[PDB]
């Protein structure tokens, strides 16, 4: 309901197939979701060494 | 095609209310190659920017 584009859609570029296809660290992303299914904490930061992959 | 005289007179001087500062925006957009600029500084000079914050290092070149 909301109009969302009070910052910037992040779902319906990849679905425009813009940033398609990125190489994973699997271990990496799976430490996001277990942080993600909480019922405490809920939000994980990316800490990292400026030069590698955050975004 | 953009020109800078001096980023120092962007992010060295500038306040946030003023327009860019080194709390504003294009940090997360010069990551895509969307915008165009050419900037000018002095290498000691510009050995603050190193010193700032060490994240336009690898946005510029
Ligand atoms: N795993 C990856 N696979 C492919 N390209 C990558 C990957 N990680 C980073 N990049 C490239 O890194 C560039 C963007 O810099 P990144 O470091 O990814 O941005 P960032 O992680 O947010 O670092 P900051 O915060 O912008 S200084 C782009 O050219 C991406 O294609």
């Amino acid at each position: 309901l909301y109009i969302e584009q009070f910052g910037s859609n992040m779902n319906e570029k990849v679905r425009n197939g813009k940033l398609q296809g990125i190489y994973g660290r699997d271990e990496e992303i799976r430490a996001i979701i277990e942080s993600l299914l909480r019922y405490n904490k809920n939000s994980p930061v990316l800490v990292g060494n400026p030069g590698t992959g955050k975004t | 095609i953009l020109f800078v005289d001096e980023i120092h007179l962007l992010l060295g001087a500038g306040k946030a209310e003023g327009g860019t500062d080194a709390a504003n925006l294009l940090k997360p957009v010069l990551s895509k190659g969307e915008i165009k600029l050419i900037g000018a500084t002095t290498i000691a000079e510009y050995r603050k920017f190193i010193e700032s914050c060490s994240a336009f290092e690898r946005r510029f070149e």
